[PDB]
C-alpha cells in the first residue's frame, strides 16, 4: 500500500501569517491527491482536488501544490476560523490512503489561566463519593502543569485530567482536573489545593479550600 | 444540494454486528461512487472500501475484508455498511462520502459506533460552587453512553470539558463564568440532558 | 526473475473510482516471489506475486477501443 506521510502532527501559526502543510507519498501518485479540512465535531470538508485545484466555494487563501511524491497545502492570511486538522489523501490506486493529519494551532499573546477549586457537593457526599474539581481556564500557550496537594502533601493517586481543543473564539486552552477520593478519605483531611504552573508566572498559581 | 444522511450513533455489544445506512439525495445515486471511512480519535483516517451503485461494483481495503460488508439498494438510494464480530477496536466514527475522479467530495455527518458491554446509565449531576467574576460548574458523573449536553440558564449563559472514562462509565464537567453581581443575587442553573437514558436534571448553584 | 507459470482471473475486470481497470489474478506456480509478466499501460508500479495462495490486484489504464498476463497465458479484453 501507499503511505502518505504528514510529518508535522502540529503546526503553530500567528494570525495573518502563511503556513505550509506537507504530505509525502511513499511512491509516485502523480497529481491524485486531495486535501481535507476537519474542525472538531464536524465532518471533513473538501478543499483541494487533483493536488492543485480549489473546490468551488473554498477561499483563495487555500492553495494546493506538488506532484509525484511531494504535496503541500498552503494557507495564507491565517485566521481564527482556520483552526482545524488538515489531511491529505491519495487516490492514485486502491487502497486509498490518508495522511495522519496536521493540527493547525493559532498563535496569540500569552494568557494566564483562571484557576478555580471546588469542594465535593453535599449530594455527592450522601452517595459515599467525593470529587474535588479544579478548572484552569482560558490560558495560552497550551503547556500547563497541574499539581494537587492534600494538607500540604502532594497527591497523584485518583487525579483525572480533561483538556479542551483550542478555542476558535479566543485561541485559548482550558483544562479540568478532578481528584476523586472516597467520602471516608476526603473527611480525614482538611486542606485541598490545586496548583497550576504555566509560562505566565514563576511561582505556581495556588487555589485551596479548608474543610473546617 | 448533495446530501449523504447517516444515523448519529449506534451502541452495540462486543461480538455483535451493526448495520448502518448512508442515504443519498440531491444527485443521481447510480452515477457516482460511495466511499466508506473509519476514524478513531487521534488516529489516521482509514479507507474501508467503495461501491458503485450504477454497476454493483464493491472494492474492499484488504485490512477490512474480515470486518466489513458493503451493500446497496438503488430503489431507496441507500448504501449500507455492516461491521461484524465487533470489538472495542471497532469503536469509531464511520463516514460515507460521494466519490469519483476527484476522490471524496461530500461527506456524511458520520455514525459514531460505541462497542461496549457497559449498561445505559443516567448521570449523577453535582453542583460546583466555591467553598470580579465568579466561576461555577456542574460535574456530570457515571453516565453511559455518550453524549450529554449541559445548558446554563435555559441557554442564556462556558467551557465544556470532553468526557473521560471512569471506568466503563463517563464523567464530564462544564464551567460557566458570570459577573459577581449576577450570582448569587440571581439564579444560575445547569440543565443536563442525557437522551439515551431519557433524563433531564437541573441543578441550581447555591453559595457556600 | 519473471513468473514462469499460469495466472487465473479471480474476479471479472471492472472499472475503478479513479478510472483505471482492476485485474485480480491468482498464481498457480512454484517460483513465488516473482514478477508478473504484463503486456497490452501498467499503473501498478512493481506487479509481483508474493505467495501462490494470495491473489494480487493489478491496475491498468486501458487505451481507447487486449491484455496478456503471464507466458496458456491469461488473456483479457476491454
Amino acid at each position: 500500500d501507499i503511505v502518505m506521510t504528514q510529518s508535522q502532527k502540529f503546526m503553530s501559526t500567528s494570525v495573518g501569517d502563511r503556513v505550509s502543510i506537507t504530505c509525502k507519498a511513499s511512491q509516485n501518485v502523480r497529481t491524485s491527491v486531495a486535501w481535507y479540512q476537519q474542525k472538531p465535531g464536524q465532518s471533513p470538508k473538501a478543499l483541494i482536488y487533483l493536488a492543485s485545484n480549489r473546490h468551488t466555494g473554498v477561499p483563495d487563501r487555500f492553495t494546493g501544490s506538488g506532484s509525484g511524491t511531494d504535496f503541500t497545502l498552503t494557507i495564507s492570511n491565517v485566521q481564527s476560523e482556520d483552526l482545524a486538522d488538515y489531511f491529505c489523501l491519495q487516490h492514485w490506486t486502491y487502497p486509498y490512503t490518508f495522511g495522519g493529519g496536521t493540527k493547525l494551532e493559532i498563535k496569540r499573546a500569552d494568557a494566564a489561566p483562571t484557576v478555580s477549586i471546588f469542594p465535593p457537593s453535599s449530594e455527592q457526599l450522601t452517595s459515599g463519593g467525593a470529587s474535588v474539581v479544579c478548572f484552569l481556564n482560558n490560558f495560552y500557550p497550551k503547556d500547563i502543569n497541574v499539581k494537587w496537594k492534600i494538607d500540604g502533601s502532594e497527591r497523584q493517586n485518583g487525579v483525572l485530567n480533561s483538556w479542551t481543543d483550542q478555542d476558535s473564539k479566543d485561541s485559548t486552552y482550558s483544562m479540568s482536573s478532578t481528584l476523586t477520593l472516597t467520602k471516608d478519605e476526603y473527611e480525614r483531611h482538611n486542606s485541598y489545593t490545586c496548583e497550576a504552573t504555566h509560562k505566565t508566572s514563576t511561582s505556581p498559581i495556588v487555589k485551596s479550600f479548608n474543610r473546617n | 444540494d448533495v446530501q449523504l444522511v447517516e444515523p448519529g450513533a449506534e451502541l452495540v455489544q462486543p461480538g455483535a454486528s451493526v448495520k448502518m445506512s448512508c442515504k443519498a439525495s440531491g444527485y443521481t445515486f447510480s452515477s457516482y461512487w460511495i466511499n466508506w471511512e473509519k476514524q478513531r480519535p487521534g488516529k489516521g483516517l482509514e479507507w474501508i472500501g467503495n461501491i458503485y451503485p450504477g454497476s454493483g461494483t464493491v472494492n474492499y481495503d484488504d485490512k477490512f475484508k474480515s470486518k466489513a460488508t458493503l451493500t446497496i439498494d438503488t430503489s431507496s438510494n441507500t448504501a449500507y455498511m455492516q461491521l461484524s464480530s465487533l470489538t472495542s477496536e471497532d469503536s469509531a466514527v464511520y463516514y460515507c462520502t460521494r466519490g469519483g475522479s476527484h476522490a471524496m467530495d461530500y461527506w456524511g455527518q458520520g455514525t459514531s459506533v460505541t462497542v461496549s458491554s457497559a449498561k445505559t446509565t443516567p448521570p449523577s449531576v453535582y453542583p460546583l460552587a466555591p467553598g470580579s467574576s465568579v466561576t461555577l460548574g456542574c460535574l456530570v458523573k457515571g453516565y453511559f453512553p455518550e453524549s450529554v449536553t449541559v445548558t446554563w440558564n435555559s441557554g442564556s449563559l462556558v467551557h465544556t470539558f470532553p468526557a473521560l472514562l471512569q471506568s466503563g462509565l463517563y464523567t464530564m464537567s462544564s464551567s460557566v463564568t458570570v459577573p459577581s453581581s449576577t450570582w448569587p443575587s440571581q439564579t444560575v442553573t445547569c440543565s443536563v440532558a442525557h437522551p439515551a437514558s431519557s433524563t433531564t436534571v437541573d441543578k441550581k448553584l447555591e453559595p457556600r | 526473475a519473471m513468473c514462469l507459470n499460469t495466472f487465473v482471473l479471480k474476479k471479472e475486470v471492472s472499472e475503478t473510482q479513479h478510472g483505471t481497470i482492476l485485474i485480480k489474478v491468482e498464481y498457480k506456480g512454484e517460483d513465488a516471489p516473482c514478477k508478473i509478466p504484463f503486456s497490452t499501460r501498467l499503473i501498478t508500479a512493481n506487479p509481483v506475486v508474493t505467495k501462490k495462495e494470495e491473489p494480487v490486484n493489478i491496475e491498468a489504464e486501458p487505451p481507447f477501443g487486449n491484455i496478456v498476463i503471464g507466458i496458456k497465458a491469461l488473456k483479457i479484453n476491454w
